[PDB]
């Protein structure tokens, strides 16, 4: 088959690579999956607050 | 039969809480029909930058907005489209005549941090995981090609480093090799996410032995082990002089890329390798300077 | 063997040339990779974080370099007095180059989306005031006074217990995307202007500091993207790293 | 119901009538370490209430002039308690960290302190001014554990990046006329499961003033900065006698 | 042994043989021999205009 | 012919490169394959085969090079008297180096496991005695005193019939691997320490032998890997094989 | 390797050869493509004004 | 005196937590081990000498004749496998040439 | 279809592997079976004994 | 830096004016006598 050992193995997102060796880490860097998450950075807040509302009550 | 506090006792839960998720994000989010609003007690605009998070006010509450599909792609901005790019991380000389590598070969450090414009793009994350493409391109120093042979030789830490042209530990018999003419088109070879860390370490707040630590080994603050990979030799195949000056680039695209905790850009000129050192009389600022605050 | 003809681009390394290439290391498996805090997954998520905006880039005596990250706002006697100006330009120089925004940018060809940039009032408890910050769209010369700079986008703020105010530079463009602005003929690709007016007036009581000061934070908001990534032209050393 | 705020581990509890909510670094909870994260094979302590409680470390004096001081992390809580014990003792620690940084003055009183926390936080050096010696920050200076250490050029943290652009980092500010504390959760980071709380130091904690302090004369000018933190989720393994560096 | 370089606006354009601009870490460059076949590659529709 | 475009890499000769090639021998069908005993079929197999540790390597005269393979323990007087010492690390020069397992670490760059090493005591019959054998985790500087050594992870060894005991040294490590360690910053991948003390005393009749040696066996336990295989540096010869 | 054998005509470069090359932007998406009046399909378009 | 290795585990000389080891045994396998192409044969076509002038050479085909090989494979008495032998040729000086 | 005349024929191991000639010997080494016998070397005792047992009875 | 070992409480001044320290039964006896300077001090409750 092909042995399971490039960098992004157990990895949540998923590629479609390309790969003529028996190591998967000699594969193509490939097209993959566009999630995102930017509130871990701009709002690592407890409590989240709406717009809407006055940040501080 | 138990002592309560340790049933609940929570001690050993091994799952982090989260707080957030990925979301899908192939385009820009697009914007939505926006109205005049003139309420009491709705005050988008208001922040509290205090806090640590960013405004999460929308175009929409602060002008009436039309509606615009954004099907603007995302794509080029993953981890993989902006460092799967190959990019000069290493140069290697071997002269005829001078005081660097004479004799015929050359051993050298892996280190991508040499490099100003690869080393600023990678130094953006503390931590990075991934495989790699190497390519060697060689000519002499004209850039010219010519019919020679040289042998590049991945030496883990821990192997025999060549002392010589001629040294035995080129009898590679478990190290990887590789032998190509100048003539023949730049070799390339594909590398593994190797490292007992989890990830590359672009900085090491913290020491390697557990000395005393005293003035002479201050050397050895920000060195992690775990990024030392090795060492990269060539020679040219043979016993005698080489005949001819070469010169090796060591081009490195990195590929199934994760990277962690992002970090301030660079902001001085680079002075040493894995070292942040900044010239203190020569500390610029970020960017370009106006007159006034009152003019362009 | 099987007939083969190799065309026009054989040999050459193309540094962005995505394809495969014999492993080193045969049957080697790496470490196995520990949760760790933090992952990003696409840069945009670093653009929409606010980083201090050095509106005032004027100082630069190593010893003011701190003076950047923060403008003055004090007790006027007229009326309408411009507090500071700034291009919404995020590729081009100027203060949004100490951003982390700006300096993504750097790495991209063209981008595009709304941008927002929140002000946060450090005065006193007492004090209290009225601005007026605006956006000016490309085309529109800086405003010389409010009662012009009025007719364009802009937020009337109010200092209170909610210590900042976010402006919004909603996406008004001609094109899809903007490349790079920079005076001589890019300045095609310009935002557009961001000034500050006193709405009103800075007041204090007896007692207080006269004068106080206002940060600026700068991101990019959630329809921003940027395509063809290019090199950071800001920053290029100088004697080969040691 | 949300600018009062009690924050309770261990035996201590803070409490605070004018906070701005609470930071969880990259939304992410301290937890322990996961039974196929880890190698080391023996059973490790988890101490518990005895060391993940809140140690108040040091007091700063706020001046017009302040440049702005940091803390090492894992480090500043050696040689001090229970907690700094088990870090002595054992070869490997691990842990997350609930920091509360604490400032007050009166409503008359103007400033703001930019309290963040930056991992793997490198220190450099001014190179010998002219950029061509070498040199390297001294044992001090890297660890300098509790007492902390003043910043000398703080637009560049020391470690030639823009402070401008620190705040991607799990931060929160303390403006004087609008709140008088930061509280900012952090879980473990590091690339390894376990490592030495005392060759390394996972993080660093910035506290900078960006908008100057200020006041007219005659208001009490004496406007301390403490710093008061609780190791969360603490574990150590790797038992043998105890070990200072 | 030569290197081409596309160079987008915005990018440090080179301004000697051996600039700094050379090391192409993000821009895409091409190194062929002039005893190889002519280099060929494939370029998009890029254009902030459709 | 079929339209094709080499890539970087081509006829590059890559020692590890798995590939194929032409077969010179058509046809060619091998010797039948008898059965034999003692199959290998991993170098792990070797490595939990037990080999002796040469803890006393002090001696070089060529006449006492037999010397090595054995360490003594005698009736001494005092208390908690120290008997040898020695790395734990596996892939370091030292007492490792002529065990089976430091030799084919040799091979490896990286490796992982908890380790084990028998002492076997080959005094007389009537001899008795108890030993404490400990295991200094990284950090700990090579403890001064028993006092201190059994703070670590140790054992206390009684001499009987059952000859030898075995210390086993876990698998202790920040990393999930560790690359040999050495001296110089490598140091960072050290495992530990072993100590031997005298817990009470080597205590005999009249007419047995006053001192006796004790010899060490060592190995790896069942969790242990390595990985990235290397060349061994140890050894490289001299004049070209005749 | 895969046993191959080159043919006449193996490096050449030809103008009108149609075929493929090594896209020098990975993941790179062009500008939405608006509607614009007047679209040409084919030159005999022009060839009947 | 049995013969035998010590079959004492970790979990009988201290209290052990749960570790979910799944590093790879892959590599410490015989193919990789020794699937690894290595020097075991030098041959001299000098113009002017004494070893092999004429214009030709005979190797007597032994690998014993390189250390780094040989002491892998006598790691063990016996030894069945196929091979790929690779022929690197040019000048003493590293130079190619079209001979 | 192809000759069976690679070093590992009838070898209790299995083996997946690419090959382009006719003799399978020309195959690749390829990815493989990970089956160990430690006691073979490690315990070729007669008259196995447990750990938590005293190996002389 | 000593007293904070203990436990202990960091009051903030507010609305809220006051804050209450909770002198939690931590004794090894059920029970305390009044505790009082000579031997009876094995009763005593602590320091705040
Ligand atoms: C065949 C062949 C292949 C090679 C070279 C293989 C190189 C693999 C290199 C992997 C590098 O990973 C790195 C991680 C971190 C750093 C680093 N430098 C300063 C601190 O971090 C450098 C390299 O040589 N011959
Ligand atoms: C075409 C073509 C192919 C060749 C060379 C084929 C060589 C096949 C060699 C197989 C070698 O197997 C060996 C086994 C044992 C020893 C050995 N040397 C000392 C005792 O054992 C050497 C080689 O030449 N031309």
């Amino acid at each position: 088959h092909e042995n399971s050992n490039s960098a992004t193995e157990g990895s949540t997102i998923n590629y479609t690579t390309i790969n003529y060796y028996k190591d998967s880490y000699a594969a193509t860097a490939g097209k993959q999956s566009l999630k995102q998450d930017p509130d871990k950075f701009a709002n690592p807040v407890k409590d989240i607050f709406t717009e809407m509302a006055a940040p501080l009550k | 039969d138990r002592v309560a506090d340790v049933i609940e006792s929570s001690i050993g839960d091994s799952v982090s809480r989260a707080l957030t998720q990925a979301l899908p994000a192939p385009t820009g989010q697009n914007t939505q029909v926006s109205s005049h609003r003139l309420d009491t007690g709705e005050v988008p605009a208001l922040q509290a930058a205090e806090i640590g998070a960013s405004s999460n006010t929308s175009d929409e509450s602060m002008i009436e907005t039309r509606c615009v599909l954004n099907s603007h792609s995302t794509a080029e901005t993953t981890l993989d489209s902006f460092f799967s790019r190959a990019g000069l991380v290493g140069e290697i000389d071997l002269p005829l005549e001078g005081t660097t590598n004479p004799n015929g070969y050359a051993n050298w450090d892996i280190d991508i941090t040499g490099y100003a414009q690869m080393r600023r793009k990678v130094e953006l994350f503390t931590y990075m995981r991934f495989d790699a493409e190497f390519t060697f391109v060689a000519c002499t120093p004209t850039g010219q090609v010519v019919p020679q042979l040289l042998q590049y030789m991945f030496v883990p830490p821990g192997a025999p480093k060549p002392e010589s042209r001629e040294s035995l530990a080129w009898q590679t018999a478990t190290n990887p090799s590789v032998f190509v003419k100048l003539t023949d088109p730049p070799a390339q070879v594909s590398v593994p996410f190797m490292s007992p860390a989890s990830a590359y370490q672009w900085f090491y707040d913290g020491y390697p032995t557990f000395g005393e630590h005293k003035q002479e080994k201050d050397l050895e603050y920000g060195a992690c082990p775990n990024n030392m990979m090795g060492t990269f030799s060539v020679r040219n195949v043979g016993s005698s002089k080489s005949k001819y000056p070469l010169v090796v680039r060591i081009y490195m695209r990195m590929k199934h890329v994760r990277a962690w905790i992002p970090r301030p850009m660079r902001n001085q000129n680079y002075l040493f390798k894995a070292n942040p050192n900044y010239a203190g009389n020569s500390i610029k600022p970020t960017g370009t300077s106006r007159t006034a605050i009152t003019t362009l | 063997g099987f007939p083969t003809e190799p065309k026009p681009g054989t040999n050459q390394f193309l540094t962005t040339d995505d394809g495969v290439s014999a492993p080193i290391l045969p049957n080697f498996h790496p470490t196995p990779c520990i949760h760790i805090p933090g992952e990003v997954r696409n840069l945009l998520e670093l653009c929409q974080v606010e980083t201090i905006l050095e509106v005032n880039n004027v100082p630069t005596n190593a010893t003011s370099l701190m003076e950047r990250l923060r403008f003055p706002v004090s007790a006027q006697a007229g009326k309408g007095e411009l507090c500071a100006v700034f291009r919404a330009d995020p590729g081009r120089d100027g203060p949004w180059q100490s951003t982390m925004l700006g300096q993504l940018c750097g790495y991209y060809t063209q981008w595009s989306g709304s941008l927002e940039v929140t002000f946060m009032f450090t005065g006193s408890f007492m004090a209290t005031g009225k601005m007026l910050i605006a956006y000016t769209p490309p085309g529109g010369p800086l405003p010389k006074d409010r009662a012009t700079a009025m007719l364009g986008t802009h937020v009337i703020w109010d200092f209170g217990l909610q210590s900042s105010v976010t402006l919004v530079i909603p996406w008004i463009s001609n094109t899809h995307y903007r490349a790079h602005a920079r005076d001589g003929v890019f300045d095609y690709y310009t935002t557009g202007l961001v000034s500050i007016w006193y709405q009103t007036n800075y007041v204090v009581p007896i007692g207080a500091p006269n004068t106080a000061y206002i940060i600026a934070l700068a991101a990019a908001q959630k329809n921003f993207t940027m395509k063809l990534c290019k090199d950071t032209s800001h920053i290029l050393q100088t004697a080969s790293i040691q | 119901s949300d600018r009062v705020a009690q924050l309770t581990i261990g035996n201590s509890t803070i409490t605070t009538q004018e906070a701005a909510n609470i930071i969880v670094g990259y939304g992410e909870w301290p937890s322990y370490c996961s039974d196929d994260d880890a190698t080391a094979v023996d059973k490790p302590t988890r101490p518990d209430v005895s060391v993940n409680r809140f140690y108040t470390l040091d007091t700063k004096l706020w001046e017009k002039s302040s440049k702005g001081w940091y803390w090492k992390f894992p480090d500043v809580l050696t040689e001090t308690g229970v907690f700094g014990q088990n870090a002595q003792f054992h070869y490997l620690y691990r842990s997350g960290f609930c920091i509360h940084v604490q400032c007050n003055a009166s409503k008359f009183h103007q400033g703001a302190l930019l309290v963040a926390i930056l991992p793997e936080y490198v220190i450099g050096t001014v190179a010998g001014g002219t950029g061509t010696e070498d040199s390297h920050p001294p044992y001090k200076q890297t660890q300098p554990g509790a007492d902390g250490f003043e910043l000398q050029h703080p637009y560049v943290l020391d470690a030639g990046i823009p402070i401008s652009q620190l705040t991607v980092c799990p931060h929160q500010w303390i403006n004087l006329r609008t709140n008088n504390c930061a509280t900012i959760i952090v879980p473990y980071m590091n690339t390894l499961p376990f490592d030495s709380a005392l060759n390394h130091c996972n993080f660093g904690l910035l506290v900078v003033p960006i908008s100057p302090l200020d006041f007219d004369q005659g208001a009490t000018p004496v406007i301390p900065i403490t710093i008061t933190l609780a190791p969360m989720c603490s574990e150590f393994a790797g038992l043998r006698q105890a070990v200072t560096q």
